């Protein structure tokens, strides 16, 4: 069960924690989406599909930085939707391909601020996902930890739109 | 104002190396990353290299990785693209731009002057310039055109100015390109009434700095 | 990679019109596509970053949109100097790759080419070469067909054409054609025809000089 980040980072078979650098829009108004769409940055695949067929879940989520200052949103995984970090465990998706396969995850965002300036701390850690992997042949239980790194400081629109 | 000064051009035989030098002006360098992008002349742009504002994060595209290294000094305020292991033409218009790299999102906001990179087999060579001997018969009292062909030079910077700059009637610009493997050629055009075809003549000046050729070719009608 | 495919041609637009420029992604680029304006052999300028917000120094006649796989740039009103190459770019998946660029063309009246021929090459005849120069100046439109004949025989590879960009005063194009012949080969035939097929010419009309006349 190998994997690779679109930036060239790769976690070998067995587990580990890796860093991904994702880009974000320079300006988000009142709740557009501020999505990450990690389905173009992480690609895991299976080793021996003849007998070993992998099953990939999102074990847990966590948020850090300016998201935990004033933000909210949802998370997508294979035609579903959950709130900010999943308090429950989402179901499994079968990885059974000896080929590249985008991981269908995202992170929707929306500002709960009323009057603020800078947001999403640049170069900081936006979120952490924990790819849990099981199989149909062994009790293999590891954690591909992925750490979302902010690439830019997202600026909330300035003051205005007020009445007496 | 912000400017990105550029220097360090030169023709390179395959298997060589050049150090492209780029400096900045008008801001605080330590807070902005830089990138190198090649604009192939009026052709396909290609992103060459990225370097962080500090110098710890360094990535290259598949076409340049394994052949390029980059560096920068925050205090010295001068980039350095040290590139080697030349292959596959690579003939582009290399250009240092301030991309708002990691800790900001990629923009390639401001660009400077840029430098040219050529990878061929021959060496530096000087042009030969030949004017366009105009015919007074074809004018019929109307208008006639001529110019100054500048053949066989390498590499390819041009100027276009004619005699003493006192020829506002006529030449402004003409960027011709090349031939297969002989050498390069361009020209320009003056198109004026036939009084000059009656009794007048000019000269044309053309420069080429790497060969250091400054030609003032004078025109005489051919009888 | 993620090919940021875009129309491999220019888009016709007269002054006072609206310009729409396409740009297509094969793979899912999330968002944040950049748009630059590059003139004839000059520095591209940041115009529309992230395909939705304007840059400083860029007029309000600029904007654009797009998401998913399809992006578009738009000019509300086309002034005289705005017309140039226009570049789309993605930076949400390494390796970050640019688009093909889009050329802005004015639509104006047909101007048939002023066509001329000159064999004025005797100074370099000691070197053993003659460079006949055919010259078409300030024509409309850009595309032109140049054919060369050596004693009524069609030629290929011994001659070439070179054109310029669009101006800003008259907005025309100029073309030159070079026929390079070795002196032994140059001084064996007489008619060296420069035929031109064009939209401005109802029928092609060729012009040649003969070896021994001025």
């Amino acid at each position: 069960f190998a994997c690779k980040t679109a930036n060239g980072t790769a976690i070998p078979i067995g587990g580990g924690s890796a860093n991904v650098y994702v880009n974000l829009a320079p300006a988000v108004n009142v709740g557009q989406n501020l999505v990450v769409d990690l389905s173009t940055q992480i690609f895991c695949h299976n080793d021996y599909p003849e007998t070993i067929t992998d099953y990939v879940t999102l074990q847990r989520g966590a948020a850090y930085g300016g998201v935990l200052s004033s933000f909210s949103g949802t998370v997508k995984y294979n035609g579903s939707s959950y709130p900010f970090p999943t308090t429950s465990e989402t179901p499994r998706v079968v990885y059974n391909s000896r080929t590249d396969k985008p991981w269908p995850v995202a992170l929707y965002l929306t500002p709960v601020s009323s009057a603020g300036g800078v947001a999403i701390k640049a170069g900081s850690l936006i979120a952490v996902l924990i790819l849990r992997q099981t199989n149909n042949y062994n009790s293999d239980d590891f954690q591909f930890v992925w750490n979302i790194y902010a690439n830019n400081d997202v600026v909330v629109p300035t003051g205005g739109c007020d009445v007496s | 104002e912000v400017k990105l000064v550029e220097s360090g051009e030169g023709l390179v035989k395959p298997g060589g190396s050049l150090k492209l030098s780029c400096a900045a002006s008008g801001f605080t360098f330590s807070s902005y990353a830089m990138s190198w992008v090649r604009q192939t002349p009026e052709k396909r742009l290609d992103w060459v290299a990225y370097i962080s504002s500090g110098g710890d994060h360094i990535y290259y595209a598949d076409t340049v990785k394994g052949r390029f290294t980059i560096s920068r000094d925050n205090a010295r305020n001068t980039l350095y693209l040290q590139m080697s292991s030349l292959k596959s033409e690579d003939t582009a218009m290399y250009y240092c731009t301030r991309d708002t790299g990691y800790y900001v999102s990629r923009y390639f906001d401001v660009w400077g002057t840029g430098t040219t990179v050529t990878v061929s087999s021959a060496s530096t060579k000087g042009p030969s310039v030949f004017p366009l001997a105009p015919s007074s018969k074809s004018t019929s009292g109307g208008t006639a055109a001529l110019g100054c062909l500048v053949k066989d030079y390498f590499p390819e910077p041009v100027t276009v100015s004619w005699n003493s700059g006192a020829l506002t009637s006529g030449v402004h610009t003409f960027p011709a390109v090349l031939q297969s493997s002989g050498l390069y050629s361009l020209s320009s055009v003056v198109t004026v009434p036939s009084s000059s075809l009656g009794t007048q003549t000019y000269i044309c000046n053309v420069n080429h700095k790497p060969s250091n050729t400054k030609v003032d070719k004078k025109v005489e009608p051919k009888s | 990679d993620i090919v940021m495919t875009q129309s491999q041609k220019f888009m016709s637009t007269s002054v006072g019109d609206r310009v729409s420029v396409t740009c297509k992604a094969s793979q899912n680029v999330v968002t944040n596509v950049a748009w630059y304006q590059q003139k004839s052999g000059q520095s591209p300028k940041v115009v529309i970053y992230s395909a939705s917000f304007r840059s400083s120094g860029v007029p309000d006649r600029f904007t654009g949109s797009g998401s998913g796989t399809d992006f578009t740039l738009t000019i509300s009103n086309v002034q005289s100097e705005d017309l140039a190459e226009y570049f789309c770019h993605q930076y949400n998946s390494h390796p970050l790759t640019f688009g093909g660029g889009t050329k802005l063309e004015i639509k104006r009246t047909v101007a048939a080419p002023s066509v001329f021929i000159f064999p004025p090459s005797d100074e370099q005849l000691k070197s053993g070469t003659a460079s006949v120069v055919c010259l078409l100046n300030n024509f409309y439109p850009r595309e032109a067909k140049v054919q060369w004949k050596v004693d009524n025989a069609l030629q290929s590879g011994n001659s070439q054409e070179s054109v310029t960009e669009q101006d800003s005063k008259d907005s025309t194009y100029s073309l030159s054609s070079t026929l390079t012949l070795s002196k032994a080969d140059y001084e064996k035939h007489k008619v060296y025809a420069c035929e031109v097929t064009h939209q401005g010419l109802s029928s092609p009309v060729t012009k040649s000089f003969n070896r021994g006349e001025c």
